[PDB]
């Protein structure tokens, strides 16, 4: 038996870090939660400390009030019992307003009202959320690459919610807050377009899926091979080539061809998983509004 | 032509058959006897598919397209113009992919490296055993496996999943394309990670492995550490392509019928069956 | 129409991205060299990006890439044929030399600092507060190498503080020197420490550090390099 570094054999605890300064208000920074020793046999053992400002306690609170307002909804299918609400979790929906009522917010509550509602909750959740991740990197010198892909996924997310609703003229088109329902809302989108299966930018979004998972698994399995030289160092190898950085090159380079360096390798991470809901969004944004039929377009335009 | 740290490494050894032979590269590839197998395998399949092309009456790439035999010819083989070719193709591309890993370990035994690639490509492999192999040899012929073309395969995906109705109800699948989306997440957060500690503000220095963390611990309340992501990368891929291949497995198998009818399990327990309301009473 | 517009638009997006991909990815090893060190005639179709500068942190300087190149050590090789692509064969102890999979790279004869400028990584016994949470202790325990001999015993373990991880196990061997051990290439067992990668006589050669209480980012390649090489060269004195 030979060690593969997927678990460590050793754990070692000291001090808890309560981490870099730089511009950060540290009266924000909660205290220091406990050390998972669980967690730790994977990755690091500390949990927190966790910063939380305003921004912070306006998503958290908007991001619970989203969660509430469905579950009660889901309480109230459920007629307040316990019993039907765990059996029928899965099926219960919290559906947007009927096509009737178009973009008007006059949709009584219970048809569609608290739909909205709950989506203006999340809507405050999620951007404030971005607005974050922006601002702590700010904190702390670094660059903006978090905020600006964290923005790729909030692309498709306001797409589907948001944008394609607006353009197609009534709330009808969001799709709907339940597990087995927004899974009908998938295959049915599909259906009433002819079949995804012909849009050009379906297949780009899979193939950059599919990518991410094989990019991930060439580059954590690198690493891990390359490990014993110091390898999972990436900012020091970066700033200083060492013998773990050139062999993780010469494999690949050697496998098929050619190879990246210890900071390329990022880049090409970084857009190969941005593009899955770049091309995804756009995609989605153009059925039913511009294409409703992608066979159709499909026989034409190609 | 070299990198210009290469020559040192280009030392003599690690092969695993054919001693010093094959022991060579041809420009920046490393051959080795895998590099022969892969490219005898590899070519053999491509006339065979050329072959196929002519016999189909076009040359046309998105048009070419090899069948597996047709269900009745259960598990035996098949005339070359239905099905044998296909057959054969298989054998070679098992060939390829198998060879290709082979050629990565003693790629990695030259190195000195661990061998973490080549394990986490036999996932692929077990994938595409899975689909051509494993589950036709399970229900019985080779005709329930995929046909070869660019977008006949794509047909092929559909009219499956929708001989069980809609398929995003087999719950293997669902643990796949949850692990699919989680991967996705955390490639575009180490990515970003990284370059953002790497490439700062204008004007200030590199940040440090410090800042990554304690950036994920403002932000979330936790980091799993450099090492830890990379082990992350790994598990999250890896398990992605293994509860695919399962949920496959299992269709056509152990469970045959519509998938939204299996969750009937959990509706009709004793204790909850008959309370009148919800969705389900 | 618009869709159409769309999709051709993002192809040429595509070759786009993927021309600034790989020329950022050649920041490295570039340009291409034939076998005698000298500029190999064709490079390719994509050109060496513009140079960019990284500024260090803790007054350590700037690092400019594409840069100038250079092993900045001799390596102990020769040719083993008239044309290119073959093998070059060690002419003296691959090990020693440090070719092949022992290969090091001439880095910084400096240790990582963390992002307050301490040493990142610290002999347990000078960190203040590190103790081993979890699994076995090493420290104590008698180092077996792939002869089946012992080869010393754990003293100590080397801990990168801000990681608060196990990088190197301390081992002194007969004569009462010390030697750093990857932690990666060691297996730790209930009543030993089990070492695949080098045989009993291979320990003392392993590259000693200048000062006792630090390692360097030169001597972690060295000691990193001489380990993995065993897994090729010390291959006649494993057992199975
Ligand atoms: C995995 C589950 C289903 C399936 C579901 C889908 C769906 C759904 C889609 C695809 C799509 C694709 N599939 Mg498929 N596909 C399957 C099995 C395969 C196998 C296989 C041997 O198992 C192969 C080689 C392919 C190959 C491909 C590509 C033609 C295309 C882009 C994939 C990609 O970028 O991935 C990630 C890998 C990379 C980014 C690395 C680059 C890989 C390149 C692009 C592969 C090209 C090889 C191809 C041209 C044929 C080789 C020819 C021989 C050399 C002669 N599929 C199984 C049957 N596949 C998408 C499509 O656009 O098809 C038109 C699409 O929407
Ligand atoms: C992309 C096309 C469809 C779609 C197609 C599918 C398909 C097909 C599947 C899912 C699956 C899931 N989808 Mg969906 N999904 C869409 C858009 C969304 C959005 C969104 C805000 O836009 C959300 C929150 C979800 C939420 C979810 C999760 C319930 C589940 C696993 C997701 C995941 O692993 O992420 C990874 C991220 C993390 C690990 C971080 C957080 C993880 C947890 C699970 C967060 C879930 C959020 C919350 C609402 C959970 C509800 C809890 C209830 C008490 C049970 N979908 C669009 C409309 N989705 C799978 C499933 O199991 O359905 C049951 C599945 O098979
Ligand atoms: C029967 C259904 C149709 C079909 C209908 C659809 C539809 C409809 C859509 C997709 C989409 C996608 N499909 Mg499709 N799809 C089919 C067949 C396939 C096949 C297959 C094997 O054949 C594959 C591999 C895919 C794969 C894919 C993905 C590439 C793509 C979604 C990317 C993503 O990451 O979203 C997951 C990521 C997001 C939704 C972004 C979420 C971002 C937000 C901001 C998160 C909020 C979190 C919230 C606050 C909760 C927090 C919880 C935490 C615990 C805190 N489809 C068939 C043909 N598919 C999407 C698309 O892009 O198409 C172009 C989409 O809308
Ligand atoms: C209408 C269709 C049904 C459906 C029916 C199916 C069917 C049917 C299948 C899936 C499978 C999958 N589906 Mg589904 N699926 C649907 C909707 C979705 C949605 C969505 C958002 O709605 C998503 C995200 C998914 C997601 C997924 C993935 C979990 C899984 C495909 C990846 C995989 O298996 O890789 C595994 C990776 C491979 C097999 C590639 C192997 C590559 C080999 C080893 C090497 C190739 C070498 C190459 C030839 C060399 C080229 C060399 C040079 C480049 C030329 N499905 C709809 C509801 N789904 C597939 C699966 O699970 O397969 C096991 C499957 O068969
Ligand atoms: C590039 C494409 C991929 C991508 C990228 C991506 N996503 C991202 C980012 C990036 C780069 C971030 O920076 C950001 C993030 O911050 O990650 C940590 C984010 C993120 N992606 C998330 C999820 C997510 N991403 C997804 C998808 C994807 N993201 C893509 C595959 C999906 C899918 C696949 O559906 C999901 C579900 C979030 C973890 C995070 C953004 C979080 C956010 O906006 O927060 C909203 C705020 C809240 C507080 C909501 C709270 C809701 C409750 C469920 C909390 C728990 C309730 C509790 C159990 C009740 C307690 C009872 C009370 C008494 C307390
Ligand atoms: C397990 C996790 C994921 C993963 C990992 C992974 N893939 C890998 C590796 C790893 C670690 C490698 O080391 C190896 C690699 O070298 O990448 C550069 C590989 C690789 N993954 C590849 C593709 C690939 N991986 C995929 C999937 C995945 N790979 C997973 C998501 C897919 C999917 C999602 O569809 C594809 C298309 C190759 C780029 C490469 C292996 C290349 C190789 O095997 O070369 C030998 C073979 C040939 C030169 C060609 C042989 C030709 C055949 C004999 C005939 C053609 C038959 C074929 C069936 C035609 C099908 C037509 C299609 C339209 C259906
Ligand atoms: C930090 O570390 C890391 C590196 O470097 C420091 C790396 O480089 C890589 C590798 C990653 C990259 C270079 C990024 C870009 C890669 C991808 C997006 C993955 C997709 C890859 C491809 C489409 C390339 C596919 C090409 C292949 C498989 C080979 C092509 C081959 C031929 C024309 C010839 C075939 C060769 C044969 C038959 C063998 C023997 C040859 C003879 C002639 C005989 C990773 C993961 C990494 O983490
Ligand atoms: C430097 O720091 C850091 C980063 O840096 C860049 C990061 O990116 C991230 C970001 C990382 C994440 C958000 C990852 C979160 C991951 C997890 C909690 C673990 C996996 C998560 C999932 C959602 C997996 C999908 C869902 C489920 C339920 C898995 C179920 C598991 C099982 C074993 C099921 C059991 C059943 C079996 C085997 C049988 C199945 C068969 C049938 C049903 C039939 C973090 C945290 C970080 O800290
Ligand atoms: C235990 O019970 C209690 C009560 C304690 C609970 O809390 C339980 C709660 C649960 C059972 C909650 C369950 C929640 C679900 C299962 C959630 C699942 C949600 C989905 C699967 C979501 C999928 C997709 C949603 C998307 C795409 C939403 C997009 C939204 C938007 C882009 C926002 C658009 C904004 C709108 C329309 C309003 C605009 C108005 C303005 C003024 C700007
Ligand atoms: C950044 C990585 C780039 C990888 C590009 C891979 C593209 C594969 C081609 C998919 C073809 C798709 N289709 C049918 C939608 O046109
Ligand atoms: C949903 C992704 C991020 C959510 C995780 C944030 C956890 C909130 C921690 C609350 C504990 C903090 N407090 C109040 C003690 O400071
Ligand atoms: C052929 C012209 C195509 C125009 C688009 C080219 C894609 C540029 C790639 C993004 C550049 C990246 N960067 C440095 C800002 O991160
Ligand atoms: C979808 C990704 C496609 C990868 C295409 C990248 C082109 C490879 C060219 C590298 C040639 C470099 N070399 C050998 C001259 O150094
Ligand atoms: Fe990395």
């Amino acid at each position: 038996a030979e060690y593969q570094n997927i678990f460590s054999q050793v754990q070692v605890r000291g001090p808890a870090d309560l981490g870099m300064t730089e511009d950060v208000n540290l009266a924000n920074r909660s205290g220091v939660g406990p050390f998972s020793t669980l967690l730790g046999w994977f990755g690091n053992a500390q949990l927190g400390p966790i910063y939380l400002g305003s921004l912070g306690v306006l998503s958290l609170f908007s991001g619970l009030m989203w969660f509430f307002t469905i579950g009660i909804w889901f309480w109230y299918q459920a007629g307040w019992n316990p019993a039907v609400f765990l059996r029928d979790l899965f099926f219960f929906s919290l559906e947007p307003p009927a096509p009737e009522y178009g973009l008007s917010f006059a949709a009584p509550l219970k048809e569609g009202g608290l739909f909205l509602i709950a989506s203006f909750f999340m809507f405050v959740a999620v951007w404030s959320w971005w607005g974050r991740t922006y601002l702590r990197a700010q904190a702390l010198g670094m660059g903006k690459h978090t905020a600006w892909a964290f923005l790729s996924a909030i692309w498709l997310w306001m797409v589907l919610g948001f944008i394609r609703p607006i353009l197609m003229g009534s709330w009808s088109e969001a799709v709907p807050y339940g597990i087995f329902s927004h899974l009908d809302w998938t295959n049915n989108f599909s259906l009433v377009h002819g079949n995804l299966r012909y849009n050009p930018f379906h297949g780009l979004s899979i193939a950059f899926l599919y990518g991410s998972a094989l990019l991930f698994a060439m580059h954590g399995a690198t690493i891990l091979a390359v490990s014993r030289f110091g390898g999972e160092r990436e900012l020091e190898q970066i700033a200083d080539r060492g013998t773990a950085a050139e062999r993780a090159a010469l494999f690949w380079r050697w496998t098929m061809g050619f190879n990246a360096t210890m900071e390329g390798i990022h880049r090409w991470a970084i857009w190969m998983a941005v593009l899955v809901t770049l091309t995804g969004g756009i995609g989605i944004l153009l059925s039913g509004t511009v294409v409703d039929n992608w066979y159709v377009w499909g026989q034409n335009h190609g | 032509a070299l990198l210009s740290f290469e020559r040192k490494y280009r030392v003599p050894g690690g092969t695993l058959v054919g001693g010093n032979l094959f022991d060579f590269w041809v420009g920046p590839f490393y051959v080795g006897f895998f590099g022969v197998a892969t490219f005898f395998f590899a070519a053999l399949g491509i006339i065979l598919i050329a072959w196929s092309a002519v016999l189909q009456g076009t040359w046309n790439p998105q048009l070419i397209s090899v069948y597996p035999p047709a269900l009745e010819y259960g598990l035996g083989g098949a005339p070359l113009a239905k099905g044998g070719l296909w057959q054969i193709i298989t054998i070679c591309a098992t060939g390829a992919f198998v060879s290709w890993a082979l050629r990565e370990v003693e790629i990695c035994r030259k190195l000195g490296i661990g061998y973490h690639i080549p394990f986490a490509f036999a996932f692929a492999i077990l994938a595409y055993l899975t689909l051509v192999l494993f589950r036709p040899v399970m229900m019985g012929a080779w005709g329930y496996a995929f046909p070869y073309g660019i977008w006949t395969h794509l047909d092929w995906v559909s009219n499956t999943g929708y001989t069980y109705g809609n398929f995003h109800y087999n719950p293997a699948h669902m643990i796949a394309i949850s692990f699919f989306f989680t991967n996705a997440l955390a490639l575009a957060l180490h990515g970003a990670l990284v370059l953002s500690a790497a490439n700062p503000e204008k004007g200030k220095e590199m940040r440090t492995p410090d800042h990554e963390d304690t950036f994920f611990r403002d932000l979330v309340g936790y980091s799993i550490g450099t090492l830890g992501i990379h082990r992350l990368g790994l598990l999250l891929s890896l398990s992605a392509v293994f509860f695919s291949a399962l949920c496959m497995i299992i269709t056509g198998t152990i469970w045959f019928d519509q998938w939204v009818d299996w969750w009937q399990w959990w509706v009709k327990l004793p204790w909850w069956a008959n309370i009148p309301g919800g969705i389900n009473g | 129409d618009l869709a159409s517009l769309a999709i051709y638009s993002f192809w040429i997006f595509l070759a786009g991205l993927i021309y600034y991909l790989q020329t950022e990815n050649m920041r490295e090893g570039y340009p291409l060299e034939n076998e005698d060190g000298t500029p190999a005639a064709n490079q390719g179709p994509f050109p060496l990006p513009k140079p960019k500068t990284f500024i260090l942190p803790h007054g350590r300087g700037t690092l400019t890439v594409p840069g100038p190149e250079s092993e900045d050590r001799p390596i102990a090789l020769a040719r083993t044929a008239v044309s290119e692509g073959f093998p070059h064969a060690p002419t003296g102890d691959p090990m020693k030399d440090g070719v092949g999979p022992a290969s090091w790279v001439a880095r910084r004869d400096l240790p990582e600092l963390d992002g307050h400028g301490h040493n990142k990584i610290k002999p347990m016994k000078a960190a203040a507060g590190f103790h081993v949470s979890a699994g076995k202790n090493p420290i104590g325990l008698p180092v077996r190498g792939c002869d089946l001999e012992i080869a010393g015993k754990v003293v100590d373990i080397w801990v990168d503080i801000p990681e608060q991880m196990a990088r190197f196990l301390e081992v002194e061997l007969k004569d009462g020197s010390t030697r750093l051990l990857p932690m990666q290439m060691v297996k730790v067992q209930s009543n030993r420490v089990h070492v695949n990668a080098l045989s009993s006589d291979l320990f003392a050669g392993i590259p000693t550090i200048k000062s006792p209480t630090e390692v360097t980012l030169l001597e972690e390649d060295k000691i990193c390099g001489y380990v993995a090489g065993g897994l090729m060269y010390a291959a006649p004195k494993r057992k199975s």
